């Protein structure tokens, strides 16, 4: 039964915008990490909560 | 060592050969079984010869022959042949396994010849070589001392002969436990014995044991009357108490009989000892006038309930979403429910003009819910929104009618006369918007009316509504009629309305007979499997829906094992999302003899895909455990309350908010994040429109009456279930497609308290009570163990599990009858030596009359 | 989805239609579930729902003697190649068991071998 | 006594239990090829 409650609820994870690709360079006390991705620019984030 | 010796005696002709060789045998059998099995053919043709007169001992061996080879069929026969020679007290392992193996031949062969006669015993139709055997044991029992296993054999046996025998030879005098003991043949002809014949035989029985004792508990005696749901013998104990008339006698069976009684049963009482004489003073309390009146004054006095409650929640969501005014009108009836506050709805003006038509039907009707418990001035409050009186518009109208109804449910003799004549005018001349309107409030109220009543008059007026073609005033006639069947009901009603249904194009009429016919059928168990095969299978979806709700209501109470079968099936292969989440909340009806085992179904179904099911298992612990409550239903509806889906959080929300009713520090720990989340989802505003829905109803629920009430659909004294309380949780269990269908839980408020009377004035007193639940320990929410003892007056609040301890104080001059059962409610005192009256509390009652 | 006009008679001004709600949401994308009950007028959101009866179930049950002879037409020409059909099967199983022994897969043979059991139960269905 | 008639009726639980999980997971290979087919 969970297999089955997982694919139907993928449509809700198919219709996620997805995620980027960048590389990381340098971080700074704000838990601010600066985020390179290669096809666009650089884009200075928030790591995660749990991380 | 070989049998062949022994046996080849067997062959010749002589008197001490044929009985040297099989007395030889029997001394040895486990030694020698093996080669006589194939002498059998042998041993068995001397028991067909008439001159052969050892055949008892020698069908004894043959018996042991099947015996050794494991099969007890033919192993009992032969045995019985030995008569003298089968020794009762040897008590080996062959006259201790045979003897018991002959029991339950005896139960089988019982219950198979039940059904063609009852009087199978008496008669030869059953073999009386297993009867003799039987009767054995029942006397050897009785050297022992047990009364339970010689009463309990005979009850899945189907015979009346022992349980006459042996219980009223037991009978000494003293009396009081041989009134348990009867008690107890109460209890186990329920859950052992599923048959309703049986069943009802016993307590035609048992009625006559305790009137042929002079001692004898009166409890126990409607306790028997209520189960047979039989007015004769219910007139054997008026009669009884008319010369032994006492403080705490005849007043105690009058105030018991109001809920336990169904309304056929009340209409025989006050007619049959009106003829004969009757109390002039007790007149009101058999129709249940002043039951209502007493709770009155407990409700207004002792209201516990907030202002700041319903002001928050209203005044969070305004204009824009109107979908949110139902449940403003939800949270404030609960609450105020019987203390007669109308001063909500004029101290906000602006939330009575952004209120549509259908949103002023639900606040008009908002008044029967709180002002219910008042039948003298229930139409005199509401006289501007009652016809007659021109208002702004006709759905104002309708909603008073419906109110109307909800004040006097069950008491509507008075407004039958007004409602009846204001269908039947309507009757002939309809098809207008308007006159629909009033035709749509008129049968909503007539439905409460006339619930339980028998009068066809009723029935044919709303029957000719639904034929004039109007799907606007056809959805009450369909629900109106619904009430008037409820109980046995009409035959002829079964046929009309199911065949009506399919030939009809209307939505909402066809939803409201299939609601309709599970409310004909009520109690019939087995009775009601003509309609049940019919509409489980037609292949409508409409139909199947009110299909599974047949048989919640006919195996409510007591059910069986093929009854959740059949509600399994339908929910599993059928696709309709409707029908399968309507199967899964009937299994809470079924399941109202035990509330611990109902979880443990809950638990497997609430895991499933297709999320309406997910909400109908959710309300299956809101139907049954909500009259207990059990701490394991509160982790199976964890998980749905942090479900994303938007009406599964309706049905996870309104749950816990039946069965968390009065708990606090000390009782429930959890509900103190339950609680907090009901306020969380109207202060967050991020939240979808039906998720702020639920929550409004939740805490309307618990804060109900100001927390003085409670929801139950059974207490224990006569071992039945309310008539109001269950079928109006049928209602509310429906909140999908009308909204305000909550008012209908009105119904079923049980508030816990204990009123003293005091028999010689027939008023109530005020003195203390002793009691060991003291706010330290046992206490309520305002806005285990026990040691230290505690005193409270009457008319107060008092929680289900506070009601172990309370005791009368004595020193009053109060003599208690009933004393402390477990349980709330009532309970009719006496007087030592009357001299002057003591003290005195005033109900709405002094006001009045 | 439907849209559904205004004819009102049960509405004027504003007031409260469309009974009987359950099932599912708004859904739509974007505007349209923007107003719902303060701008019914040109837009709002509906349900679809569809009525079948008993004889209308059977209609289109029908694509399961004709088709016993056309069950048989591809057994017929697998008797040709019956020797070539099942040695093509051991062959491929034969390469997927020494697949297990270099892990030191499932999968791959699970699904070839299903395939040859079904085949083998039709044959036996020709006799 | 009133112990030995309970074993009886958790015989016809775990009959209602046993019943209904042999009936929902065959149900849930109709409902397990239509979920993978649609997504």
């Amino acid at each position: 039964n969970d297999k089955v409650r997982f694919i139907k609820d993928e449509l809700r994870l198919l219709q996620e915008p997805g995620s980027y690709v960048g590389e990381v360079i340098k971080i700074v006390s704000d838990k601010k990490v600066l985020v390179k991705v290669q096809p666009e620019g650089k884009y200075i984030v928030d790591v995660a909560k749990d991380i | 060592t070989t049998a062949a010796p022994l046996l080849a005696l067997l062959r010749e002709n002589q008197d001490s050969v044929k009985t040297y060789a099989l007395e030889s045998i029997n001394n040895v059998v486990d030694q020698l079984w093996s080669e006589i099995s194939n002498e059998l053919p042998d041993i068995e043709a001397l028991y067909d010869d008439d001159t052969f007169s050892d055949r008892e001992m020698a069908a004894l061996i043959a018996s042991k022959v099947y015996y050794n080879l494991g099969e007890y069929e033919s192993a009992v026969k032969y045995a019985l042949a030995a008569k003298d020679r089968f020794d009762i007290d040897e008590k080996s392992q062959f006259v201790e396994t045979i003897v018991s193996k002959s029991i339950e031949m005896y139960v089988q062969e019982a219950s198979k010849q039940y059904t063609k006669d009852e009087q199978f015993y008496t008669k030869d139709i059953i073999d009386p070589k297993l009867t003799s055997i039987f009767e054995r044991m029942i006397e050897k029992c009785l050297k022992a001392s047990e009364l339970k296993l010689a009463l309990g054999i005979a009850l899945e046996g189907y015979r009346l002969d022992i349980i006459e025998s042996a219980l009223k030879s037991k009978l000494d005098q003293s009396t009081s436990e041989n009134v348990k003991i009867i008690n107890y043949l109460l209890t186990l002809a329920i859950t052992t014995v599923t048959n309703s014949k049986f069943r009802s035989s016993i307590l035609r029985k048992s009625f006559d044991f305790l009137m042929n004792m002079p001692n004898c508990d009166y409890l126990t005696l409607n306790k028997v009357v209520v189960n047979l749901n039989d007015a004769g013998l219910a007139l054997q104990l008026f009669k009884k108490l008319k010369e032994e008339n006492d403080e705490g006698l005849s007043a105690q069976i009058a105030f018991d009989l109001v809920s336990s009684a169904s309304q056929q049963l009340l209409e025989i009482l006050v007619t049959e000892l009106t003829a004969q004489g009757y109390d002039p003073a007790l007149l009101n309390i058999l129709s249940g006038l002043p039951t209502c009146d007493y709770y009155n004054t407990f409700l207004l006095n002792n209201k516990n309930i907030d202002i700041g409650l319903l002001n928050k929640s209203k005044s969070s969501l305004d204009g824009k979403f109107s979908l949110f005014h139902t449940a403003v009108s939800v949270a404030n009836g609960f609450m105020h429910a019987g203390t007669t506050d109308n001063s909500f709805i004029k101290a906000n003006l602006p939330w009575l003009g952004k209120a549509q038509n259908w949103a002023k039907f639900t606040a008009t009707a908002s008044l029967g819910v709180i002002h219910k418990g008042n039948l003298l001035e229930g139409k005199k409050v509401m006289a501007p929104y009652l016809p007659g009186s021109r208002a702004s518009s006709r759905f104002i109208k309708g909603g008073s009618l419906y109110g109307l109804g909800l004040i006097y449910a069950g008491f509507g003799r008075d407004t039958t006369d007004y409602l009846k004549n204001i269908i039947v005018e309507n009757s002939g001349t309809s098809g207008d918007e308007d006159v629909d309107v009033l035709l749509h409030g008129a049968s909503l109220g007539i439905g409460l009316a006339a619930m339980g009543s028998a009068n066809i008059e009723v029935y044919e007026a709303l029957k000719e509504v639904l034929y004039n073609d109007s799907a606007t005033s056809g959805e009450a006639a369909a629900l109106g009629m619904g009430l008037c069947m409820l109980g046995t009901g009409k035959p002829e009603a079964i046929h009309d309305m199911f065949t009506y249904s399919q030939e009809t194009q209307h939505g909402n009429i066809t939803r409201g007979l299939a609601v309709g016919l599970a409310l004909i059928n009520y109690g019939r168990q087995e009775l009601a499997d003509d309609l049940i095969t019919k509409m489980l299978a037609s292949d409508e979806s409409l139909l199947r829906y009110g299909g599974a709700f047949t048989i919640a209501l006919a195996y409510a109470g007591t059910g069986n094992n093929s009854a959740v079968k059949r509600l399994l099936h339908v929910a599993v292969s059928d696709s309709n999302d409707d029908v399968r989440r309507a199967a899964v909340i009937a299994l809470g009806f079924v399941l109202l003899r035990d509330y611990t085992t109902v979880p443990r179904i809950v638990q497997l179904l609430s895991k499933s895909h297709n999320a309406h099911v997910r909400c109908g298992t959710a309300f299956a612990l809101g139907i049954a455990c909500a009259g207990k409550g059990l701490q394991s239903a509160i982790d199976v509806l964890d998980p749905l309350t942090k479900d994303p889906v938007d009406f599964v959080r309706q049905a996870a929300m309104i749950a816990l908010s039946m069965i968390l009713i009065q708990q606090t520090e000390k009782l429930n720990p959890q509900v103190a994040d339950i609680n907090k989340n009901f306020l969380s989802v109207i202060t967050n505003k991020h939240q979808e429109g039906l998720a702020k829905f639920g929550a409004c109803v939740a805490q309307g629920i618990m804060n109900a009456g100001g927390r003085n009430v409670t929801i139950q659909l059974e207490n224990a004294d006569t071992g039945t279930l309310d008539t109001k309380s269950v079928v109006g949780l049928v209602m509310f269990s429906q909140f999908w497609y009308w909204f305000p269908l909550a008012h209908f839980l009105s119904l079923s408020f049980t508030p816990t308290t204990v009123i003293g009377i005091r028999g010689s004035d027939q008023a109530i007193p005020k003195f203390q009570m002793n009691c060991y639940a003291k706010e330290d320990a046992f206490s309520y929410p305002r806005m285990k163990y026990s040691s230290k003892p505690y005193k409270v007056d009457n008319m107060t609040r008092i929680l289900p599990q506070q009601s172990r301890y309370i005791s009368f104080i004595k020193d009053d001059r109060f003599v208690p009858v009933r004393k402390f059962k477990g349980n709330n409610g009532v309970v009719v005192l006496r007087d030592r030596e009357p001299k002057e009256p003591v003290a005195l509390i005033e109900t709405v009652r002094q006001m009045k009359d | 989805d439907a849209f559904r006009l205004i004819d009102t008679g049960a509405l004027i001004n504003n007031l409260e239609p469309r009974q009987t709600t359950s099932n599912t949401g708004l859904l739509n994308k974007a505007n349209i579930q923007a107003l719902i009950h303060g701008l019914n007028r040109h837009y709002y959101s509906l349900n679809i729902d569809y009525h079948k009866t008993a004889k209308e179930t059977k209609m289109l049950m029908n694509l399961h003697y004709e088709e016993k002879e056309e069950s048989n037409l591809a057994a017929t020409k697998s008797m040709v190649k019956i020797a070539e059909q099942y040695s093509k099967r051991i062959e491929e199983e034969k390469e997927l068991t020494e697949e297990e022994l270099k892990t030191r897969p499932k999968k791959h043979l699970s699904e070839t071998a299903d395939e040859t059991l079904e085949n083998n139960i039709v044959s036996v269905l020709t006799a | 006594y009133f112990k030995l008639k309970k074993l009886e009726k958790e015989y016809e639980l775990l009959t209602l239990q046993e019943d209904y999980i042999k009936d929902e997971q065959r149900h849930l290979k109709r409902e397990l090829k239509r979920a993978q087919e649609e997504v």
